[PDB]
């Protein structure tokens, strides 16, 4: 039985034709204080996976230890270890789905929600959830958090089911990505406005973009609202 | 639930109902609260459902381990006590069982021991167990002699469990009888209280508080 | 629920989703959350259904009242600071979470009204379950200078963000739009994505299947 | 309190009530009545929170003898039994509720039937052949569901409730000290002496 | 405090016909008023013509169904690829959940597949491992709306035969799996109207002597 | 809430976020902290939106029908308005109120009014959760007698800090200037304070 | 613990700890049971080399197991008061669980079995 | 300890074509213990029909309070109360006790004398009204009754057709709740008759 | 459970002990022998929480046989009534200790006295003239105080046990159905029949 | 407890007030939070004082093992021994450690170790009840590369603010320098930092 300290808010993510893209703010708070600024919340695993996580921090730290040393442990006795038998982003899931429903049976969370995203060696998206119930579930779109209650309508206009994905282009699923980002900065008082995002396409691999900022935001406005009611100056 | 089994002259009546509920939700009406654990011997299940159901065909199988052992069917009181100390080593943890162990041997004659979750074991005549107990005790007791033909005997448990059927709001679905002799038990049918209630009221001229 | 405002050029909509629930059993698929407060003063309401049923007809009541008392058409300021103090005065109690938009001789007006009696200024709002759903629609496509057949549009798409992704809201949008020097116009079910399937089979029964013990005719009449 | 019975038979209502009045680990009395004459051909039994019993009974007795007074007039059996009924359910939401269950017995002369209401604290009133409050239903209404006719004479339903009680002795954990039976009927109340 | 439990909605559904067994349930799995996801199958071929459901606590269902399917294939090492038995899968599910008697497994189970003899089965667990044969039963959060229409349509329950005074019982029979599959259709529709955790998609697996078919079908989205 | 009201040689501003917010949802990013109860007396608020809502409108009412009977009330006067309703009613509401006006006699004046409904006449004040964080850096840069760009300059830095580290705070940072020359409202973006 | 297995097969399939465990009992005071129509006697020899034994206090040969059954023995009289011990604890415990007393059969099975365990068992003789 | 499932019992209504159809069981209960099999939950003034389930003692009270309300309505407005206007008055009365409410699920159902429309509404305890085109349901079986209403229920229905579909409604949900049952009655309600049927039901 | 009684007299303790057993609203049986021969001439009476009773009762049982098969001995009332303490002390800080209280009736060979022993559920011994477990007490030590002499015979100890069960059947809220009554002196162990 | 730790040109500073506190009864106002658990790597220590004082004894016993088989142990490594015994016990700790040295490859460094006992590397850190009142006023003053009397003053400044307002903290004002040249114990009393 825990309580989160350093918490991560929400991971977004979602499936366009050619592979995944997901992205995460660069924020740890602790309670309303936001305390650190160059959090990176999104952990790349080979050149293949992203492992996007949200929830306690310093148990995100302990799944960073956890996902290294699993990377170090399939290399041993594998000549295999950079092509037929490199880890899977499925791989890598039903581990971290295994431990979190272990911790979660011992009464000992991993105070965390994660999204799992990559492509796998047929060229399939893989994209799915596990959070610290050991709860799992996929989705043409997955967020965590403020995520799933304001990015995933938004995603999901995008790609609202399996025959969309085809359909959605890279262009098209990052803006609509950037765009939820801004969305959440606007609404989530625990988000901060520099993120993280990265694609993993079967064609270009794995593009990892840092200090990204939200931008053209809508602030003109404010400055016509007076008041709460009747108040005129 | 409501079960009940009882010793006469002619042997051991046991009926039971069929229902089963989560709250105020019937769950189903045709649950099997009697399990045959041999030719000779009956156990009644009332309480968690799981609870009795599991450790009732535990109690199967160590009864068979018994004869395999011993070269001799089990005594009623041996069954009955293997229950009740495996339900009393769990004592705290929130078994729930009602429970009564009902056969013929010849050492013993025709036994009923009843076994509840708080590890209480009662050799008797009669008993009666579950939410609906009551109900059938006030019928039961009050036509009850040891001299009751196996026909009476068993329309008395029949008519004993549709009493608890019918005021019990968590008893109902069906009756189940048994008649347990010197030669084993006997089935005696299920009797859905949907038909049985119409057939006992017209027969009988009882059940006039219902709108007949 | 799900319920939003929208202000445009010359006027303001607001609309709202109709479903009602009891814990997650829908109670009534087609419920009506606009409510007249007066001609050109339209609420729509989230939170206990009676609640805001109850504050809307009686500040309705109140407003007509004061509009005949003063020979003037009502502001909507007035049912704004009569909400809110009533409200306010129920310490949260009564639990209406309420959008408010109307034109008057003033202009035209949007607000916002939380149970506990604060009060929202803004050109787009949203309230209920589904409001988030709905606020990252209108964070997404608002913009400053919406014509009438935008700010619709806007508004019953946020709606729709909340029929689909909160489970809280469902079935029909229904929209009203107050436009200064017009009628306000009531859209009920302006929208009907949810329309049920045909049935695969007709369960109309054998006449007779229904076992019978009595009858008699009932006398209703002197 | 916790014992009382009522059977409606062809001619009469018979009320059963327990004698006992125990508190603590004392049985303090083993004769005591618990029940009041409302009118001459109504009488009402009682059982529930100690001291809130007699205080209610009591209280109805006063009105109802006051309105015989008044209008020189017998309220009959189904009047009284909504009064008392409206009593009790203004009283559920008052700042300290009567906890007291009714059974009321009656013989309308203007009917010429026999009548039994049940009454529980809350004000939920029903009209019965036979009716119990507390422990008592569960196991008398499954006995009187099967032994009970509806056109059974007075002495029949005597050896009902002969019957009723037996069982109670048999099976209740409490000793409840015996009853004391009642018969309410064309010629009014009258107390059955050895039962 | 840590509460090792949460709900995922859904609701699943099994009937038994005369030489086939139907087991469906639809797709939507939530948390509180978030959809997790539109199409997340929760029913599942667990080999041997066993097909089998654990709804309620997800997390559970999936761990559960992984080890009866992991049970079903150690079965196949020790008992020389004999076939595991319906009534024989059922007792085993009984172990794996009452195992956990004192920190249960949250979830509703229903089997079906076919008994020794080839006839249509279904087995349905409570979330502590007690078990019992039925021809029809329903699971999860509907379970209450669809339980008593399949008691009326699939079991005949309080039809009578027209004109015989209610006295003579409409008499019991075999669906054909034409017939079943619209009872299930209309079954789910019927739940999505007036249940919100009940919705987007359903998938019913059937199973006869020549193995696992699958069908699927839209749902409200709403 | 962040919101502060400081003193400067010509009158007195008032600064304010504009976020409201339940729990970690922003319910309004563009809200009005800076309240008119009279025309140069303003308050800040912070607390219960509903509370300190209903107080204000009360303490408008109030002065409203003074200046009808006595004429223009004194910023001293305000400030005792708002003591009395929120001390009197202490246990019922959760207000932080800054009280700030230009009197001609007094020029500007600044009370703070936090939650026990106790008063306190200072020549800057800061409060709401996010003041928190910048104890430290007003006490250290305030100076009495600043023109009015630097008293703009000390109020745009503070705030700026605490809406950086306040989660509870941000949107944009308003503020309203109080002088013998009228009533000046100022607002300030995120891409002009965030990167102070 | 003493893990040692001192009972082992030799080469010829004997088992010789057993063997001399048979050696020790020969070499015991003779011990004899007879059974009648309706009773059962046991007689035992005691050695005669002892004079000033007290015989009021020396244990007895026949022990009762309950009140019902008997056990004699030869061989090593502490290695008996082992198995007379666990017999004695396995009635009352037989008893207490079955409600009956051991039948003589089961009781002899008991004793069979503990002293079969101690043939196969590491660290014992 | 939860008011509106200490007694049991169940209301549903039906519109079909130029008819309405509202019906109950009998069954009052103190928790697990069956008392009464004649507690009838449906009421009539003049033509309007109201159901009302949950606590028995508040379903007494306001079957005598809505007696009391409509015999002074006919006296002042010299006309019976229509249904419409009947369900007003249950919702301003029951928002009445808005903060210490009768525990009740009432029904109204009835046809309108003048326009001869069939109509029906169902209240929350608190007085929101639920207006439906097809059915209304209420009491300790009404996820059940739900259930049976949203598959059974087909639009137009002839009196005699709507008398079997509401009936199997009524049955099937009750025999899933163990609080309810123990007797039925139907009322099957036209322009100008209403035939009154006891259903056939197990009674366990 | 509830009523254990016991009283020494000149040459016998004599032990009653209720016949009902009751759970929730039913009298389940009305003829329990809540007591085990420990040995020939040492009678335990038990009364305490369901199951824990007889399974206590039983163990000691097992275990005093088990001394007298070992010793061909019979351990006196005292050396009994000392482990049976232990038992009971040594319960008390368990993971869940035994709710059983007993009272200990023996006649000791040795001394031809014969001598009760009361234990409580903590381990608390003490030995008497007469005892009793649980609300017993409060009605029968007083009487006893008054109607009891040291040097009674076994027959006045029955009436004046007779005196006791008169008592706790008048004054007792619960129906505990008579009692089952066993006299241990030089002889054994036997049961009166007719009580 | 306000403490501290910055890294400037030639190393790392750290710096703590010295106030120990049952409530509000100041049971040691002359306490060293400044702990050695190396030669030159030191830690700040705030929370509970018992905790903490475990914590370092076991970790500077970890380290001189450390030393004995593999020679100096990495400014990165003493901070990894610190989470590991805070993160794996976090149920049991009340623990706010910052961790600060001076390797010759990377010069100063500082790791900070908040409760949940997850690590973060900075340039500079804050911590302790106290430090809530400086994030202002340190975020607007820090600067890379600081020359050692630069960051003495930004160390006394800063603490002076969080001694100021915070009464959970106070005393002196205690700072070890941390370079290549040594190791320095600073000390400042009220009378000079006070009226900074
Ligand atoms: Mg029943
Ligand atoms: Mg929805
Ligand atoms: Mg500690
Ligand atoms: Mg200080």
């Amino acid at each position: 039985t825990q309580q989160p300290i350093v918490t991560g808010t929400s991971v977004i993510s979602m499936k366009y034709d050619n592979g995944v893209i997901i992205a995460a703010d660069n924020l740890g708070s602790y309670g309303s204080l936001l305390r650190f600024n160059g959090v990176e919340r999104l952990i790349p695993v080979g050149d293949n996976t992203v492992v996007g996580i949200s929830g306690d921090i310093s148990d995100m730290q302990h799944i960073e230890r956890l996902l290294k040393d699993l990377v170090t442990e399939n290399a041993y006795d594998n000549p295999l270890a950079d092509a037929e038998e490199a880890l899977e982003p499925s791989y890598i899931f039903e581990y971290l789905a295994t431990v979190m429903y272990q911790r979660r049976s011992k009464m000992n969370p991993l105070w965390n929600a994660i999204i799992v995203a990559g492509v796998q060696s047929n060229g399939d998206q893989f994209l799915r959830y596990v959070n610290l119930l050991g709860v799992t579930y996929s989705s043409p779109t997955l967020a965590t958090g403020f995520g799933a209650h304001m990015a995933n309508p938004l995603l999901r206009k995008v790609v609202d089911r399996e025959s969309d994905i085809p359909k959605t282009t890279v262009q098209v699923a990052e803006e609509a990505i950037v765009n939820a980002m801004r969305v959440l900065y606007y609404r989530d008082a625990r988000s901060s406005r520099n993120f993280s995002l990265a694609i993993i396409d079967k064609n270009t691999g794995l593009t990892f973009k840092k200090n990204l900022q939200v931008e053209n935001m809508k602030w003109d406005f404010a400055k016509d609202i007076k008041g709460y009611g009747t108040q005129k100056i | 639930t409501t079960t009940l089994a009882f010793r006469f002259q002619g042997g051991i009546i046991v009926a039971v109902d069929s229902r089963a509920t989560a709250g105020n939700w019937v769950a189903s009406q045709t649950v099997k609260k009697v399990i045959e654990i041999n030719p000779f011997l009956l156990g009644t299940m009332a309480g968690g459902a799981a609870d009795c159901q599991f450790w009732e065909t535990w109690l199967g199988s160590q009864c068979r381990l018994h004869e395999l052992r011993e070269k001799e069917r089990i005594s009623v009181a041996a069954a009955s006590k293997i229950l009740s100390n495996l339900v009393y080593q769990y004592k705290g943890a929130g078994l729930s069982m009602g429970t009564m162990i009902c056969g013929y041997t010849r050492k013993e004659g025709p036994t009923i021991y009843y076994v509840d979750s708080d590890g209480t074991r009662l050799k008797g005549d009669i008993f009666c167990v579950g939410s609906g107990q009551t109900f059938a005790y006030g019928v039961l007791d009050s036509n009850y002699k040891w001299d009751l033909s196996v026909e009476d005997a068993l329309y008395l448990g029949k008519r004993s469990i549709l009493a608890a059927a019918h005021r019990d709001a968590y008893s109902g679905g069906s009756v189940n009888l048994y008649h347990v002799t010197e030669d084993g038990w006997i089935y005696h049918g299920n009797h859905d209280v949907g038909e049985l209630f119409w057939k006992v009221k017209e027969e009988e001229g009882s059940f006039n508080n219902v709108i007949g | 629920t799900t319920i939003v405002g929208v202000k445009f050029n010359n006027g303001v909509v607001i609309a709202a989703d109709t479903r009602s629930t009891q814990g997650p059993i829908v109670a009534d698929k087609n419920c009506a959350k606009l409510h007249r407060i007066s001609p050109k003063i339209w609420c729509a309401g989230a939170g206990t259904a009676a609640d805001t049923e109850a504050v809307t007809q009686l500040i309705g009541s109140n407003i007509e009242l004061h509009s005949l008392y003063t020979s003037r058409e009502p502001r909507v300021v007035s049912a704004l600071q009569m909400l809110k103090q009533h409200l306010f005065k129920y310490q949260g109690h009564i639990g209406a979470y309420l959008i408010v938009a109307g034109v008057d001789p003033t202009g035209s007006h949007l607000f916002s009204i939380h149970a506990n009696g604060s009060t929202d200024v803004g050109y787009y709002l949203s309230l209920g379950s589904g409001s988030l759903a709905a606020m990252a629609v209108l964070e997404s496509h608002w913009k400053q200078d919406l014509t009438k057949e935008e700010a619709i549009k806007l508004a019953s798409d946020a709606i729709q963000a909340g029929i689909w992704n909160d489970l809280g809201s469902g079935s029909n949008v229904d929209v009203c739009v107050m436009e200064i020097g017009k009628d306000a116009e009531y859209l009920r079910n302006y929208l009907t994505p949810n329309v049920r399937e045909e049935k695969q089979k007709s369960y109309k029964f054998p006449r007779g299947t229904t076992a019978v013990l009595k009858e008699s005719i009932v006398n209703i009449c002197d | 309190m916790d014992i009382i019975l009522g059977i409606r038979v062809q001619d009469s209502v018979i009320l059963a009530s327990s004698k006992a009045v125990t508190r603590g680990i004392s049985v303090l009395k083993d004769s005591d009545d618990k029940t009041r004459q409302l009118s001459p051909h109504t009488l009402m039994s009682f059982a529930g929170e100690a001291g809130d019993t007699v205080q209610f009974a009591e209280y109805i007795q006063a009105n109802i003898q006051l309105y015989s007074i008044r209008e020189d007039y017998e309220l009959s059996p189904q009047a009284v039994s909504s009064f008392v009924r409206q009593e009790l359910a203004k009283s559920i939401r008052s700042r300290r509720p009567y906890q007291v269950n009714v059974l009321i017995g009656g013989y309308d002369k203007k009917k010429n039937k026999p009548e039994l209401y049940q009454i529980d604290y809350l004000g939920t009133k029903v009209e019965l052949p036979y009716g119990a409050h507390g422990y008592s239903g569960f196991y008398t209404f499954s006995l009187l569901d099967h032994h009970y006719r509806p056109d059974m004479t007075t002495e029949e339903g005597l050896d009902l409730l002969k019957l009723c009680v037996q069982e109670l002795e048999k099976r209740m954990p409490m000793d409840f000290k015996g009853v004391i039976v009642k018969i309410v009927d064309k010629d009014g109340i009258r107390q059955v002496d050895d039962f | 405090q840590f509460n090792p439990y949460g709900d995922n909605g859904g609701t699943i559904l099994g009937i038994a016909g005369e030489d086939f067994a139907v087991l469906a349930g639809d797709t939507r799995n939530i948390t509180d008023y978030s959809i997790n996801s539109r199409y997340e199958p929760k029913v599942f071929d667990c080999g041997d013509n066993i097909v089998m459901s654990a709804n309620g606590f997800a997390a559970d269902g999936d761990a559960l169904v992984k080890r009866f399917k992991n049970s079903v294939k150690w079965y196949h090492f020790d008992h020389n690829d004999k076939k595991l038995s319906i009534n024989s899968a059922a007792r085993n599910i009984q172990h794996l959940l009452y195992g956990k008697r004192f920190f249960p497994y949250y979830v509703h189970t229903i089997i079906a597949g076919l008994d020794e003899d080839g006839k249509g089965a279904v087995y349905s667990f409570d979330p502590v491992g007690s078990y019992e044969r039925e021809q029809c039963r329903a699971g999860g959060a509907a379970a209450s709306l669809i339980m008593p229409f399949l008691d009326n349509q699939v079991n005949f329950k309080n039809q009578y035969e027209p004109g015989t005074n209610g006295k003579v019982k409409k008499p019991l029979k075999y669906l054909s799996v034409e017939e079943v599959i619209k009872l299930v259709r209309d079954s789910f529709t019927s739940a999505t109207e007036r249940h919100i955790q009940v919705g987007d998609g359903l998938e019913i697996l059937i199973v006869t002597k020549d193995g696992v078919r699958k069908e699927f079908y839209e749902l409200k989205r709403d | 809430t962040s919101i502060m009201a400081v003193t400067f040689k010509d009158g007195v501003i008032l600064g304010a976020d504009s976020r409201t917010t339940t729990g970690a949802y922003i319910a309004n990013r563009v809200t009005d902290k800076l309240t008119r109860v009279h025309d140069k007396i303003w308050c800040c608020r912070s607390g219960s939106a509903a509370d300190t809502q209903a107080i204000a409108d009360i303490v408008q009412y109030h002065l409203e029908l003074y200046t009808s009977q006595y004429g223009t009330p004194s910023t001293e006067t305000a400030a005792s308005v708002f003591k009395e309703l929120c001390y009197e009613n202490k246990d019922n509401l959760t207000a932080g109120i800054i009280v700030a006006g230009y009197d001609d006699k007094n020029k500007g004046e600044v009370y703070t009014i936090p939650l026990g409904g106790s008063v306190h006449k200072l020549p800057y004040a800061i409060a709401g959760s996010g003041s928190t964080f910048i104890y430290g850096y007003c006490d250290k840069n305030f100076r009495e007698n600043m023109s009015k760009e630097e008293t703009v300059d000390f109020i745009k830095h503070s705030l700026s800090q605490a809406i950086k580290w306040d989660g509870s705070s941000g949107g944009v940072i308003r503020m309203v200037v109080l002088t013998a020359a009228g009533v000046e409202r100022l607002i300030f973006y995120p891409d002009e304070y965030e990167q102070l | 613990g003493y893990d040692r297995a001192l009972s082992i097969f030799s080469p010829d399939g004997h088992i010789f700890q057993v063997e001399y465990a048979l050696e020790a009992v020969k070499r015991g005071t003779c011990a004899v049971g007879v059974k009648g129509k309706n009773c059962v006697v046991l007689g035992c020899e005691r050695r005669s080399t002892l004079k000033l034994q007290d015989t009021r206090i020396t244990p007895s040969k026949v022990s009762k197991i309950d009140s019902h059954v008997v056990l004699s023995f030869s061989g090593l009289n502490a290695d008996s008061r082992i198995l007379i011990e666990k017999a004695r604890v396995e009635a009352q415990s037989h008893r207490l669980t079955l409600e009956d007393p051991v039948t003589v059969e089961y009781l002899t099975r008991y004793v069979a079995g503990v002293q079969q365990r101690y043939t196969q068992s590491g660290g014992v003789r | 300890s939860d008011p509106s499932s200490i007694n049991g019992g169940i209301v549903v209504a039906m519109t079909g074509k130029d008819c309405v159809a509202i019906a109950c069981d009998l069954r009052l209960g103190s928790q697990s213990l069956g008392v009464s099999n004649k507690f009838e939950k449906i009421f009539h003034y003049g033509h309007v029909f109201l159901g009302i389930t949950g606590l028995a003692t508040d379903v007494t009270t306001l079957n005598e309070m809505f007696r009391y309300k409509t015999n002074l309505y006919k006296l002042k407005e010299e006309r019976a109360i229509e249904p419409e206007t009947f369900t007003q008055l249950v919702s301003s009365s029951l928002y009445e006790r808005r903060f210490g409410p009768y525990f009740v699920g009432p029904v109204v159902a009835g046809i309108n004398s003048k326009s001869g429309k069939p109509f029906i509404a169902g209240f929350d305890l608190i007085g929101c009204i639920d207006e439906a085109k097809d059915f209304i349901v209420s009491g300790t079986a009404s996820d059940q009754l739900f259930g049976m209403c949203e598959s059974l229920y087909e639009p137009n229905l002839e009196p005699e057709d709507l008398f079997e579909t509401i009936s199997q409604a009524l049955l099937n949900a009750a025999d899933r709740d163990a609080l309810s049952g123990w007797g039925a009655v139907v009322y099957i309600i036209k322009k100008d008759e209403v035939v009154k049927r006891y259903l056939k039901m197990r009674q366990d």
